[PDB]
């Protein structure tokens, strides 16, 4: 049984910090004032790329590329490319691989972040694996690791945008969505930063359709509406009072919403503009002026 | 609670006991469809109980849309006696309820996301998929839909007892959550 | 040197290789066979704007000198090419016919004609936090 102690063994206290010390070592107690050892591991001075490896998926290892100028490779790499490229078929090395390879690809070219875009892929080979009623599409679960990835900040979306991107927006993304909760609800000021950053309005459009959303829900103005509605709807309010305009086409558009339910919020939450805007709010075109629609 | 939940939907299977020639039922039957390009079975409807009837080649059938237990037999009954009277030894067998929905109306609004970060593990609310709320209850096995309105939708059981067991269950947790 | 590789390099460089083209002949047994196409991709003009950052916000605005030091981002702006995508067929010799994308952020040196400290004024400069 493996037992690791640095007790001070003349005073027991079971136990105490002895000090790391500065230069000397040894950890010595304040105590029985006493020695442990040498210490001489020093644990900053840790292996840089001047060997260290940090493997998210089983354990990397690396095989041939040779590329040293020393000896032309010119037969020898086709050789040892071609023997590596035998052994890559023996025990199912597909699928992982292919897995992280095609979805450094995907984010790559919505140029999704690296720090919170890769975290997502982990969470795909966590739900790769399992059996939990996946009825696995390869590209749903891969709009959970899309979703995810873009969590690292409104990075890409927004992500009913990138939902509205390509294929799948539907049923497919259902099974998806619910195999992520298997959360915290999702709400107005939620996609109000990517919404307003792909409509390419100000951060006063975004502070006040900010806050009239939440008065919209705290005021219970718009009663089972979808959050990404009432939202889309308060940035119509906000930015039609501003300069910087968009319409429901456009913000319907970036939302993932349609003008027809961003109306049908707005309306719900016109007759009540005044209570909603942020009070210090600037104006362009004032509520008696803002489209009743 | 004070209330009790209206049955507004049965299911029931019954098995005729004797293969069928779908085309022949749907050539003599009134008010029967049959294309079993898009489906293997004689859909059939009649007035008295207003219920649909799945008609099957293998004589089995599935009763639909009946409100009360007696009801969907009384109607599986009708349905059993125009096969016969149409030329096939039709009976009436193994007659079993195997689904009973029910909804209500407790008057009062609710907050969904506040009852949905409650009970977690019950519940899937996600108004984005669907505006109702999923509660998935574990004794009785019953699901519910419940919406912001007050309007609840009870579904799963197999005894009407069930739908009002689960209903008094949840009125409490509705109850508490109620927008006022 | 830099500047003549903004100006004049970085274009001749996007249109030396440049167009690439697939050739999907068929098998000439009998339809759905017997359809032979080419679809072209071309590179035009090539754009560069003025240096931005893409913020975790999304939100993309101007980033000046002083603020890519501070929170250590790069002073790079945005590369901007005009593709074109042909489409062309043939039966079992003839051949028929049946925008602007981001590619790349290039860091930019202080001072050249891409930078906003190129047509600064020494007043300028020192509202600017820099060092005339």
């Amino acid at each position: 049984n493996l037992n690791i102690v640095l007790t001070c063994p003349e005073c027991k206290v079971y136990p105490p910090k002895i000090v790391e010390r500065f230069s000397e070592g040894d950890v010595v107690c304040a105590l029985c004032g006493l020695v442990l050892s040498d210490k001489l591991v020093d644990t900053r001075s840790e292996w840089r790329t001047f060997e260290a490896s940090n493997p998210l998926l089983d354990g990397n290892n690396l095989s041939t590329r040779i590329g040293k100028g020393e000896t032309t490779d010119m037969r020898f790499t086709k050789e040892l490319n071609k023997a590596q490229g035998k052994n890559v078929m023996d025990k199912k090395d597909n699928e992982v691989q292919a897995a992280f390879a095609k979805i450094t690809m995907l984010c790559d070219a919505a140029e999704l972040p690296k720090i919170v875009k890769d975290c997502a892929k982990e969470a795909y080979k966590l739900c790769h694996d399992e059996k939990t009623l996946k009825g696995k599409s390869m590209e749903s679960i891969m709009a959970a690791s899309i979703l995810i990835g873009c969590r690292r900040a409104e990075v890409a979306r927004t992500f009913k945008e990138i939902q509205s991107l390509i294929h799948v927006k539907t049923k497919e993304f259902g099974k998806t969505l619910n195999i992520m909760k298997n959360g915290f609800l999702k709400i107005d000021t939620d996609n109000m930063s990517r919404f307003c950053s792909h409509l390419g309005l100000p951060m006063q459009v975004t502070t006040s359709a900010e806050y009239t959303a939440k008065k919209c829900k705290e005021i219970k103005e718009i009663a089972g509406k979808s959050p990404i509605t009432i939202a889309v709807v308060s940035i119509y309010l906000n930015i039609l009072l501003f300069q910087i305009p968009i319409t429901a086409a456009k913000v319907g558009q970036t939302l993932q919403v349609t003008e027809g339910t961003i109306k049908s919020g707005y309306k719900i939450l016109y007759e009540h503009r005044d209570k909603l805007v942020d009070p210090q709010l600037i104006a362009n075109g004032v509520v008696s002026l803002d489209n009743l629609p | 609670s004070g209330i009790v939940p209206t049955l507004q939907n049965i299911v029931a299977t019954v098995t005729l006991g004797c293969r069928l020639d779908l085309k022949t039922v749907a050539l003599h039957a009134r008010n029967a469809e049959y294309n079993p390009k898009r489906f293997a079975a004689v859909i059939m409807r009649i007035r008295e109980p207003k219920t649909t009837a799945l008609i099957f080649a293998s004589g089995k059938m599935v009763v639909t849309g009946a409100k009360s237990e007696d009801d969907s037999k009384l109607a599986s009954r009708k349905y059993a006696r125009i096969i016969q009277k149409i030329g096939f030894a039709a009976k009436f067998t193994d007659f079993k309820i195997q689904n009973i929905v029910g909804s209500c109306d407790v008057k009062f609004p609710i907050r969904l996301e506040g009852l949905a970060f409650s009970h977690g593990t019950f519940s899937s609310y996600e108004p984005e998929l669907f505006p109702g709320l999923i509660y998935r209850m574990v004794k009785p096995k019953i699901v519910l839909l419940i919406f912001v309105s007050g309007k609840i939708v009870l579904t799963g059981a197999k005894q009407r007892e069930e739908i009002y067991q689960a209903f008094e269950a949840i009125y409490p947790v509705l109850s508490e959550f109620r927008k006022m | 040197s830099f500047n003549q590789f903004v100006d004049y390099t970085l274009q001749d460089i996007i249109c030396e290789d440049s167009t690439l083209i697939l050739e999907q002949l068929a098998q000439h047994t009998t339809e759905s066979d017997n359809i032979s196409r080419k679809y072209e991709i071309s590179f035009g003009k090539i754009y560069v704007t003025k240096p931005m950052v893409n913020e975790s916000d999304g939100v993309t605005h101007a980033l000046y000198p002083q603020e890519a030091r501070l929170r250590n981002l790069t002073y790079s702006s945005g590369l901007f090419v005009d593709v074109k995508k042909r489409t062309y067929e043939a039966i079992d010799e003839l051949k028929y016919e049946l925008g602007k994308v981001f590619i790349g952020r290039l860091p930019i040196m202080l001072r050249s004609k891409n930078c906003y400290l190129s047509e600064a004024t020494e007043s300028d400069l020192y509202k600017l936090k820099e060092c005339p």
